[PDB]
């Protein structure tokens, strides 16, 4: 309205921008850190010496790029009131952990994009406690190493010892056998592969994959999580060792068994996505399965196999169900996690059906697993030899109306005592409408079962009854239980540590309640943080690296302690602290966390990223980032600074920045998340809207005439959905890597919040934001397309068929392609021009 | 130097490791100069001291932008008990202001690891300990 | 589609590139004529003893090397310029700090001059955006 | 243990804290050009014995030019300058006044002069606010 009182925002020169960036860039080296994870804790057992624990850990020290396997040494005493910052001790010596300038296979810069690991070195490792060792994968070569078993500890670094092999091409997903820690196991070719370290000797063990053609003719993988399992369902290894070992007993061999998830893919849309090499011009083909294209053929298969005293696998046995799986199964699309109880006594499965409304989680004894072998008559035969009682507990089935989200939580107990009856913990949102703990005993009633005909199974067919559901937890809040959060269950004290929302939805604490009476929740962490915890196996002592929306990213190790009869109320005591609070720059101020009230008066949270230098009475350029979809909640009291600088920057240039999670972004309940069903990217908008004017009315610096949406991936959707349906209010909309056809996009999200196009149709002409491209405006610079070429998540064809509808409906935009980026603009000076382009789009248009 | 008693220079064992022993044959001593810094032990007494190097101590701790270097990083070898008091040469900033006495925090290593002690006082060019000193 | 926050921006830049200037200037006197090496090694604390102990068992003699006040962002190639490239001969210009392991001999630039005389310019900047990472002109005081 | 001073600073914003120790220029006496280092070092003599080494071992002498009588703040960029600024060539166009160890070789300024003489007027000069904090005939 008043040109005097509208603040301009300084038209710089696209250098002036870079080395604006720039000066971003040196004081954004210092604040990121790559904080560490993956803690271990070993105790020292001596009574003696110094150290109580050794804490190994994964880091990097900064005096090299690539993050490392490293250890702390924790004391038995700490002076008090004087903090202990532990030294970073290096296990190995300064070697390279990943090749020169990152070069890694296609499959494992694969691996990388689904686990989103931006940070490169030693990016997971696996240990094994009582032989003290770390097998990882260090520069596409399997390596190991041991600290602290039969041996002792050291305090040098060594070398890493190199895994010699005769195979090749990478060997991915090593793990050591729990029962037999001189054993481990590898996928290579998509194939599960089993060694042992010290006499070097490999076997196969899975024959699905030929190696003949490309892998449109050659379908079949073992031991390998698909697509969908690994973007959407977040599990990446598809085999589990068993953790005991088996006397089958022909005269003194040792069986151990590997569940693993075979997967016949040739039934799957195959797509074309560009290679990174792009001087070949080759592209790489995907089995991508769209939405209501039938998904993978699955099935869990057992690969056994036999070994002696002297250290050679002799035996070797794949085994495979008494029925096929399908059949056996129905209505099962997706195996979400799977595992064994810790006894050995059953493998279990969580299994998943295609609407995603129906989840249940199966007990499959081993005996149930019979021979493969494509002789009929030896099938028949084995057939006949399984028992008649051994049978799979479905033991527990989640129904919903909304969806089922994949709660890993999971904790059987030893069932030897009462020698039937498993009882188990299990993480329930569909229940109370919120994730919330249980202990759950089941009754395993088996009714005999003839396995040599074939039968159809019923609807409640193997289900097991319930003897009892105690409710360990309640309220409005949840227990986190995806994104790798975990319980830790001390079965001496008989109390479950989980994690939760229950003092506010913006923060994790720590709690702890006993599974024998749900008496009282105590938390272990200081209140206005938010906290990453990782347990000792012992009980005794944690990790927590935590924040606040103010603060940067701590690293503090606590001790339980406490008069041992009352476990629950144990006073987490400060110890020592790991990594200590780093320097926030002198440009950036924390933002300011907010809530309001909808016309539904539910409660939204959101941040506020002030203008710098801000000036009373001036109406100022509002950026609204937004992501607003499920399974992510931007808006939480935790550091902003390590992954949202740049909003930061635009309050630095002077725009005001505004975060909304409306409804449907997560940790707030089932409810709160299934307000988009079948109308994804229809109600965000709104909340988004609503929340507009509330800090329009609330802060006097908020110019509506003014306002930039920016999103990018379901954010770039629904800053399209915003210029759409809210053109008045939204000036010009930033999309990069925007969803622009639901109907091309993968089964794991789409079939979840919406449905199959057969069922959903108005919804998804309403949500395909790309058939809605007439309502675009007529006016030009008002849209700027990003895309990164080599997509995989979200394929450059929704850019391409985005300006495929503008161009037919005489639309304008401005695009910006990333050519050598995957989904996350990895490389930084791709980075760097994607942030003076949108620095640059917002000086001029907006 | 010798503070009481006159003109002794600290023995030197070799250059190349900045090692600086001394012999106290009185009570007290005077700030050396040299070292730029004092200790005052009230007994003859043997101490060593190094000035080793703070790079090797502080780049094995990840936030170390978060301290900056202040100092000598002393290394003291006399027997416990006996010293009792260390001036560390604090670099001044109270002669302007914006800086607090409260939070400050003394670096005690140990093989464990950084400790942070509270130090009792702040002078303008020094500050003051306690009794053990490691 | 689980956010990718795409902040991205990890140079991860070292503060040992300033002493990766100190790897660079080796020059040797054994003809009539002098010569130098250039070497920028980040990512190992051991590349400066071993490249120290391989170039003076290769009889190469070291320098002032000033060093960066920018620890430097990595992934980034750095141009060479001055008065020494274009008169007097420079094998390479451009350098990409690139790991290999402290045993192995690194790329190089290898810059002939012949006679010394009054000193001749050396500049490493970056073509990024052109501004100057590092600035010497060479000592005729250093040497034998 | 080894003991270290208090250095805890604040994590929240910027101080640039002052420093109170020394700025030293050292000397050469090479018959073809005599080339001088101007250091910035924020710290006493045993950090200057250390230099001393290092620089004994590469053939330097030093005068003791007197110190700075205004505190000068840590890290800040300090542009130097001088007589033979321009004139003759001389100084990178920058300095910080970070610590690093002796064994990390440290900033400092180029300056050829042919004769030693006597000496001649230097300068420093800080970036932010352009004050002259120090000076000294050598």
């Amino acid at each position: 309205d008043d040109p005097a009182a509208r603040f301009q925002v300084q038209k710089h020169s696209w250098d002036g921008l870079r080395s604006i960036i720039h000066g971003s860039r040196k004081y954004s080296g210092l604040i990121v850190n790559k904080a560490p994870h993956d803690f271990q804790f070993v105790q020292k057992t001596d009574e003696s010496g110094p150290h109580s624990h050794r804490l190994y850990y994964l880091g990097m020290p900064y005096g090299s790029r690539e993050n490392s396997l490293l250890y702390s040494e924790i004391p038995k005493k700490v002076r008090k009131e004087a903090l202990l910052l532990l030294s970073w001790k290096q296990m190995l010596d300064h070697f390279q952990a990943t090749p020169h300038h990152g070069v890694y296979s296609r499959e494992e810069e694969l691996l990388r994009e689904r686990k989103r690991l931006g940070v490169f070195g030693i990016t997971s490792y696996d240990f094994h406690s009582e032989s003290g060792l770390f097998l990882f994968q260090a520069s596409n070569s399997l390596f190991h190493c041991r600290d602290g078993g039969k041996n002792g500890f050291m305090v040098s670094p060594m070398k890493p010892l190199e895994i010699k092999t005769q195979c090749s091409g990478p060997r991915m997903d090593p793990k050591i056998c729990p029962a037999d820690p001189a054993f481990f196991s590898f996928i290579n070719n998509s194939d599960l592969w089993v060694a042992n370290i010290e006499t070097g000797e490999e076997r196969r063990l899975t024959f699905c994959h030929q190696g003949l053609s490309n892998v449109l003719d050659d379908p079949k993988s073992a031991g390998v999580a698909t697509f969908v399992i690994q973007e959407e369902f977040d599990r990446f290894t598809g085999y589990w060792w068993c953790p005991t070992a088996s006397w089958e007993g022909s005269e003194g061999l040792k069986t151990l068994r590997i569940l693993y998830e075979e997967v016949d893919e040739s039934e799957v849309e195959v797509i074309h996505v560009p290679s990174p090499a792009l001087e070949e011009r080759k592209t790489d083909s995907y089995r991508y399965p769209r939405t209501g294209s039938k998904n993978p053929k699955i099935a869990l298969k057992l690969a056994e196999f036999q070994t002696d005293s002297q250290g050679k696998i002799v035996s070797t046995q794949e085994k495979e169900l008494v029925q096929p799986f399908s059949s056996l199964f129905p209505k099962v699309e997706y195996i979400a996690r799977a595992g064994w109880t810790r006894d050995g006594k059953y493998a279990w499965a969580m299994f998943l059906d295609r609407p995603q409304q129906w989840l249940q989680l199966v007990l499959l004894p081993p005996a149930l697993f019979i021979p493969s072998t494509e002789n009929e008559e030896q099938r028949l035969a084995s057939a006949r030899a399984v028992p008649r009682n051994v049978q799979p507990y479905v033991v527990y089935e989640e129904v919903t109306n909304v969806w089922i989200n994949v709660h890993d939580i999971f904790y059987p107990f030893p069932q030897s005592e009462g020698e039937d009856e498993l009882c188990f913990l299990r993480a329930n949102e569909c229940k109370t409408g919120f994730c919330h703990l249980y202990k759950v005993t089941a009754v395993l009633k088996s009714q005999g079962y003839d396995w040599s005909e074939p039968f159809s199974p019923g609807e409640d067919e193997f289900k097991c009854p319930i003897k009892e559901e105690i409710a360990l937890t309640s309220g409005e809040w949840e227990v986190l239980a995806r994104h790798g959060s975990k319980i830790w269950v001390n079965e001496e004290t008989k109390l479950v540590y989980f994690q939760g929302t229950k003092d506010t939805p913006l923060e994790h604490h720590l709690y702890v309640v006993s599974y024998e009476a749900a008496g009282e929740i105590v938390r272990l962490t200081t209140p206005g943080f938010s906290h990453s915890c990782s347990m000792s196996q012992n009980f005794d002592m944690f990790v927590s690296h935590y924040s606040s929306v103010s603060t940067p990213p701590c690293v503090h190790v606590y001790k339980l302690s406490g008069p041992d009869d009352d476990p629950l109320h144990k006073q987490p005591r400060f110890w020592a602290s790991m990594m200590e609070a780093a320097s926030c720059p002198p440009d950036y101020v924390p933002p300011e966390i907010f809530h309001f009230h909808t016309r539904s008066d539910v409660r939204l949270y959101g941040m506020i990223y002030k203008p710098h230098a801000l000036q009373p009475g001036k109406k100022h350029p509002t950026v609204l980032f937004v992501y607003g979809g499920p399974q992510v909640q931007l808006v939480n009291n935790s550091f902003k600074g390590i992954k949202y600088l740049r909003l930061n920057t635009l309050a630095s240039l002077g725009y005001a920045v505004v975060v909304i999670d409306g409804r449907g972004s997560c940790q707030r309940g089932l409810r709160f998340e299934g307000a988009l069903k079948n109308q994804m990217g229809q109600v965000e908008i709104e909340d988004q809207v609503e929340g507009l004017q509330f800090v329009a009315e609330k802060y006097g610096f908020i110019d509506l005439s003014r306002v930039a949406i920016h999103g990018w991936s379901y954010g770039g959707f629904l800053s399209l959905m915003g210029l759409i349906h809210k053109p008045q209010v939204f000036k010009v909309a930033i999309a990069g890597a925007p969803v622009t056809v639901w109907m091309a996009y993968d089964t794991g999200y789409t079939e979840r919040y919406m449905d199959v196009p057969e069922n959903n149709q108005h919804g998804y002409e309403a949500g395909s934001v790309a058939l809605h491209v007439e309502k675009l405006p007529n006016e030009p610079n008002r849209l700027l397309i990003l895309h990164g070429f080599l997509d995989e998540n979200v394929h450059f064809f929704h850019t391409n068929f985005l300006v495929s509808q503008l161009i037919r409906a005489g639309k304008p935009y401005q695009l910006q392609i990333y050519p050598n980026e995957r989904h996350s603009i990895r490389c930084p000076e791709s980075g760097e021009h994607y942030e003076v382009t949108l620095l640059h789009f917002l000086q001029e248009y907006l | 130097f010798w503070g009481p008693t006159g003109p002794v220079a600290t023995e030197v064992v070799d250059k190349e490791k900045n090692l600086y022993r001394v012999h106290f044959p009185v009570a007290g001593s005077y700030r050396w100069p040299n070292t730029g810094l004092c200790f005052v032990m009230r007994e003859a007494v043997t101490v060593e001291i190094e000035f080793c190097v703070w790079d090797q101590f502080l780049g094995e701790i990840n936030p170390q932008h978060s301290w900056m270097v202040a100092g000598p990083l002393l290394d003291i070898k006399a027997e416990p008990g006996a010293v009792e008091a260390v001036h560390l040469p604090h670099f001044v900033a109270l002669q302007g202001g914006h800086v607090d006495t409260s939070l400050f925090q003394m670096a005690h290593f140990k093989e464990e690891g950084m400790l942070l002690e509270k130090p009792a006082r702040v002078e303008l060019h020094h500050i003051v300990l306690e009794n053990p000193s490691f | 589609s689980p956010l990718g926050v795409l902040l991205k921006m990890i140079h991860n830049a070292l503060r040992f590139i300033p002493v990766t200037s100190v790897v660079l200037l080796y020059h040797r006197v054994h003809p009539e004529e002098v010569t130098f090496h250039l070497y920028l090694i980040p990512s190992d604390c051991s590349i400066r003893k071993a490249i120290d102990d391989l170039e003076m068992k290769f009889q190469f003699v070291r320098i002032h090397k000033p060093p960066p006040l920018t620890p430097l962002y990595m992934g980034c190639r750095y141009t060479v310029s001055g008065s020494g490239s274009g008169m007097l001969e420079i094998l390479p210009k451009e350098l990409e700090l690139c790991y290999r392991s402290p045993g192995e001999d690194q790329l190089f630039s290898e810059f002939y001059v012949g006679h010394l005389g009054s000193g001749i310019r050396l500049q490493v900047k970056d073509k990024k955006d052109e501004t100057l990472v590092w600035e010497a002109l060479v000592k005729p005081g250093d040497l034998m």
